[PDB]
């Protein structure tokens, strides 16, 4: 394969010595895709000579790349990038078909590691929101895949949160999801001016509102939307999770993560300790007559108003801050708590897990799931 | 009309300025219970069972 | 049994995309054409201080995108006089000039009236001179080695530079002879010019130094 | 005639005399409206009589009074975006003068008036989104920014950076316009580390802080918020009725969340009656009057941008309710469902047990309630001195 990847790089070669460059902005030209794969051609040589494959694009058994399988990888480019040959991109139907590849045979998979899988699909949906960006799409399409896209983050941090940092980033993670929501926000804006409105706009609106619940710049953004939007459900159940946060009514906030969808209560995942934090301190302050006396509180209180698993989470978060449990009476007091130096390890809700009653890829695809295409390449 | 429009002037030296002496009320938080919201409440509260001790 | 009553800020990632930075449709047309996906950390803290012209110190691991804030901000301040030149980077290898290079010649794809040199060591000092005398550029990247030569002769004229950087200016300034180099050009430039630093490995023993250069930097370190 | 005008403003470049320049560019000045000065190409006689840059800077200023004349502002934009490149051009030649400052003040701030117009005359054809020109004359606007800010090095009464704040508030007058903050943070971080920051004009201190209480409000630092706002409208001019409400606009909500309640006069006397109702609610403890209060005027209050910060008052609301409940049962030892009941007299959605102990948890917290709870008798115990100490201590 390497001569073979060696006569394709030639003739991008020759072929990008014929391009120009140096040109004025009124005389710019748009790129257009040519790719008819989910991977070029060049690419998948490459990297099988590299041996850089995912475990998803090789055929079972051997490291021999499944050409149909091998899909698109994100490189950051470089200054030396030479720019994108119109056959290195992939136009609008070939990123849907991508997509609908991924959302159906990838997003399911059970073999292979937990960082394997988030690896390919975090960086898959990277190249493919790259192709959209390099090509000036905008298009009701192209905001479903990156709505699809933040989907599958959306899910993925809740997933993986138990992950290794050597497997999973949560702060990579967060950064993609508000990439992707900010890319989706400027497409809506333009698609909106041009007269056209996405049906899905008010869902991942909610979305952005639910990343920034810390933020109280977004209250303002919340009230530039159009009214359809402002006045959806999604985006008045995000409203509603914002005030809960910040006015530290974990009951409420609780009460609406119980009562939410499974990607709301996924971005809602990311402020279970704060809320919980908040929530022991008013609590121990609240139900301490005096700094030198403790006060018995039931166990279960806590495990229903702060919504733990069960006795044993309680008391382990309990324990964490300094609080002796026991009889399944916590002894709160106002000299014993402390804020422990240093985050602790999170792990998955039980409930949030309950909530996914559909397959993973149903959940990002937002709907029933495409037929799955059937694309072998051409050599 | 959502627009900061620009002064006439550029200094005015505090002559021209419109004097608010008394614009934000103080006083409003007192113990009266006597009003019409009060008496609702009061009536709630009595129909619950909870009624102010003789 | 009732005891009386015994009387006695998280924050959150910033969103933000190229288009947020006002930057000119030219800037903006060639970084879609690159495929930027939206600014990094460092990038969208320091483009926005950077494009008024104001001293920026910075701070941050290889790959978060350093360079492009310096080099996309002055293309948005980009005055282009013919025979002046309004910026001068430095950097202590020939490697990363030419990596400044490619990214000016990248990032200037729709702006065909900038130019860009780049003069360093290694080479003789005539073709340099014949570039300064011939093609002036607007935009000169180079080592202080060379553009202390260059200057020295009065064949680079710095009188008109107006966006004075340093890039990995650490061990550019850690070096005793290449701090001395890097003074002496700072001190034929104008005072009114803005200054940006920015390193991978900024040292505190160093950071008084690069201070010493700029007037109320905007100082970023992660 | 042209002659004389021409004359005019060589006689004015010569003498360097700032306000005679600026009048001679500004559109404020009837000279506008002088049918004889509006030509289609005038450069020739500017050419012969002013030198370089300035020249240029007239010729395509006549332009743009012939273009505003013929009410085509595209023309006039364009016009305008030459003016302030030359203009800067020429400002940047000088040396410790400042002069000129001025002439930018009446060559920049006609400049954003007209691409409003120029964007309002976009949207007719549809070429354009809204904002472009915006964006354009908030690039020129940093362009004089960069350049009124770099001069540092000369005297305090002839440095350029006296025409920094000035040049801020136009660059607020557009983020705020286009909707894009966040570029507001160097401008802020420049003036607080301007030397000058208390010697600028009136007219532009007060801009600037009202543009940053707003800022600070919706960043929900109400303290900084209502300094800044309170200085805006203590200051405003009394002339300018308008800025004055629109700083009441959001000083209202920012002294209500600190406890402060508008009088009815003054919501009256600026025609601000919409928070009428409101200011009510939050004074009686009644979230049902305060949530139709802000239903009735929800269109006023989006429009405005406050009304999820007016949401922010039922913190405040809840404090008042329990308050008079505690004054309704006249104990110190209150059952959590007295409030319980309080608050569905109040049609809370979904209140019970759990939400009113972690409402009274969290005013026990902030300090509002000096008391804690008994969860074994599932009561309140308040000080029985001092049991809702004042908003304005809390
Ligand atoms: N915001 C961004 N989005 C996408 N790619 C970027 C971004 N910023 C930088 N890059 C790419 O990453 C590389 C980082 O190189 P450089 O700018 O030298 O970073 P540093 O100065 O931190 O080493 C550059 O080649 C650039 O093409
Ligand atoms: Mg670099």
């Amino acid at each position: 394969s390497k001569e073979k990847y060696r006569l394709l790089d030639q003739r991008d070669r020759i072929m990008r010595q014929a391009r120009v460059k140096r040109t004025d902005l009124d005389k710019a030209r748009t790129f257009v895709g040519t790719c008819l794969d989910m991977c070029p051609e060049k690419e998948r040589y490459m990297r099988e000579t590299r041996s850089q494959l995912s475990v998803f694009e090789v055929v079972p058994g051997t490291d021999q790349v499944d050409h149909a399988a091998a899909v698109k990888e994100y490189s950051r480019s470089s200054a030396d990038q030479e720019e994108p040959l119109p056959h290195e991109l992939r136009p609008l139907p070939v990123l849907s078909r991508t997509m609908d590849y991924l959302v159906t045979q990838i997003m399911d998979q059970k073999e292979g590691s937990l960082r394997d899988w988030y690896d390919f699909v975090w960086n898959r949906t990277r190249g493919i929101r790259k192709d959209i960006t390099q090509q000036h799409l905008c298009d009701p399409l192209t905001v479903s895949l990156i709505e699809k896209c933040t989907r599958f983050h959306i899910h993925c941090a809740h997933f993986m949160c138990e992950e290794p940092m050597s497997s999973f980033d949560a702060k990579i993670n967060n950064e993609n999801m508000t990439k992707c929501l900010q890319s989706l926000k400027e497409m809506y804006q333009d698609l909106r001016n041009k007269g056209v409105f996405c049906a899905s706009e008010a869902e991942f609106q909610g979305y952005n509102v639910l990343l920034s619940l810390n933020k109280g710049d977004i209250l303002r953004e919340v009230q530039q939307f159009h009214p359809a939007v402002r006045n959806s459900s999604e985006v008045k159940f995000a409203v509603q999770a914002f005030a809960a946060l910040n006015s530290n009514n974990f009951v409420r906030f609780f009460k609406l993560v119980q009562s939410a969808s499974y990607l709301n209560a996924c971005l809602l995942h990311c402020y279970f300790s704060q809320i919980r934090k908040d929530a022991l301190r008013a609590l121990n302050f609240a139900y301490t007559v005096s700094t030198q006396r403790s006060t018995i509180f039931p166990l279960d209180g806590v495990v229903r108003m702060l919504l733990f698993r069960d006795c044993e989470e309680a008391t382990d978060f309990l324990t964490c801050h300094g609080l002796t449990v026991s009889d399944g009476c916590v002894e709160l007091n106002r000299s014993a708590f402390l804020e422990p130096e240093g985050l602790s390890k999170t792990r998955k809700s039980v409930f949030i897990t309950r909530k996914l009653t559909v397959s993973v890829g149903e959940i990002v695809n937002g709907g029933p799931l495409p037929p799955v295409p059937r694309h072998t390449p051409v050599c | 009309d959502d627009e900061f429009e620009e002064f006439p002037a550029e200094d005015w030296a505090g002559l021209d300025e419109d004097e608010d002496a008394h614009v934000w009320e103080d006083n409003w938080d007192d113990d009266n219970v006597e009003d019409d919201f009060s008496n609702q409440l009061r009536a709630e509260l009595e129909k619950h069972g909870y009624k102010m001790e003789t | 049994e009732l005891l009386d009553y015994e009387d006695d800020s998280y924050v959150s990632i910033h969103s933000s995309g190229f288009r947020d930075f006002l930057l000119k449709p030219e800037l903006l047309r060639a970084i879609v054409d690159c495929g930027f996906e939206h600014p990094s950390e460092v990038q969208h803290e320091c483009i926005p201080q950077a494009i008024l012209g104001m001293d920026v110190l910075c701070q941050a691991k290889s790959g978060m995108g350093k360079t492009a804030v310096f080099v996309l901000a002055t293309l948005q301040q980009l005055x282009p006089v013919t025979g002046q030149v309004s910026v001068l980077v430095m950097c202590h290898t020939r490697e990363l000039a030419f990596q400044i290079s490619k990214e000016y010649e990248r990032f200037s794809k729709y702006m065909p009236n900038v130019k860009v040199a780049v003069f360093f060591g290694g080479l003789s000092i005539k073709k340099d001179e014949e570039v300064l005398k011939k093609n002036c550029p607007h935009i000169v990247v180079g080592t202080p080695g060379r553009i202390l030569a260059l200057a020295r002769n009065k064949s680079l004229n710095l009188k008109h530079i107006k966006h004075f950087i340093l890039d990995e200016c650490d061990k550019m300034l850690e070096q005793l002879d290449m701090r001395r180099d890097v003074q002496e050009i700072f001190r034929m430039t104008p005072h009114e010019k803005q200054v940006m630093m920015f390193s991978a490995t900024l040292s505190k023993e160093i950071r008084p130094v690069c201070r010493k250069f700029m007037q109320d930097p905007m100082e970023i370190f992660v | 005639t042209i002659n004389q005008y021409l004359q005019q403003v060589y006689e004015a470049i010569d003498s360097r005399d700032g306000a005679s320049c600026a009048e001679l560019v500004s559109f404020k000045h009837p000279h506008v409206a002088n049918p004889r000065l509006q030509m289609a190409s005038p450069e020739e006689k500017c050419q012969q009589v002013l030198e370089p840059p300035y020249d240029e800077m007239f010729a395509a200023h006549l332009r743009c009074t012939y273009a505003v004349g013929n009410h085509d502002f595209i023309e006039a934009y364009k016009c305008q975006t030459v003016i302030v490149q030359s203009f800067l051009r020429a400002f940047q030649a000088h040396k410790e003068e400042n002069w000129a400052l001025p002439v930018m003040y009446a060559v920049a701030l006609d400049l954003r008036v007209f691409a409003n117009n120029a964007d309002q005359q976009l949207v007719k054809k549809g070429k354009s989104k809204v904002g472009d020109m915006l964006e354009k004359a908030a690039e020129l606007l940093m362009s004089c920014f960069r350049v009124c800010a770099s001069d540092t090095r000369a005297g305090i009464e002839d440095s350029k950076k006296w025409g920094m704040l000035f040049l801020v508030n136009q660059l607020f007058k557009i983020y705020f316009k286009i909707n894009k903050l966040h570029l507001c943070k160097p401008l802020i971080r420049a003036i607080d580390s301007s030397n000058l920051k208390d010697d600028y004009s009136t007219a532009q201190r007060v801009t600037y802080k009202y543009y940053v209480g707003r800022k600070a409000m919706f960043d929900s630092d109400f303290k900084q918020a209502e300094e800044y706002l309170s200085f805006a409208f203590e200051h405003c001019h009394r002339s300018s009725q308008k800025n004055k409400r629109m700083i009441l606009i959001y000083l209202l909500p920012v002294k209500m969340l600190l406890g402060h309640m508008p009088t009815v006069e003054l919501l009256k006397k600026y025609h601000l009656m919409q928070f009428a109702e409101v200011t009510r609610a939050v004074s009686e403890g009644n979230l049902l009057l305060l949530h139709e209060a802000l239903a009735k005027h929800e269109a006023f209050f989006i429009r405005c941008g406050i009304f999820l910060i007016l949401e922010k008052l039922k913190i405040i609301t809840y404090r008042n309710l329990f308050k008079k409940v505690y004054l309704l049962l006249k104990t110190h030892q209150l059952s959590l469902d007295a409030f319980l009941v309080a608050l569905k007299f109040m049609q809370v959605e979904d209140v019970d047990i759990d939400e009113v102990q972690c409402i009274l948890a969290n005013l026990i917290y902030m300090g509002h309630v000096k008391g804690y709870i008994s969860h074994q008798h599932q009561k309140l115990v308040v000080s029985k001195q001092n049991p809702f100490p004042p908003l304005s201590t809390v």
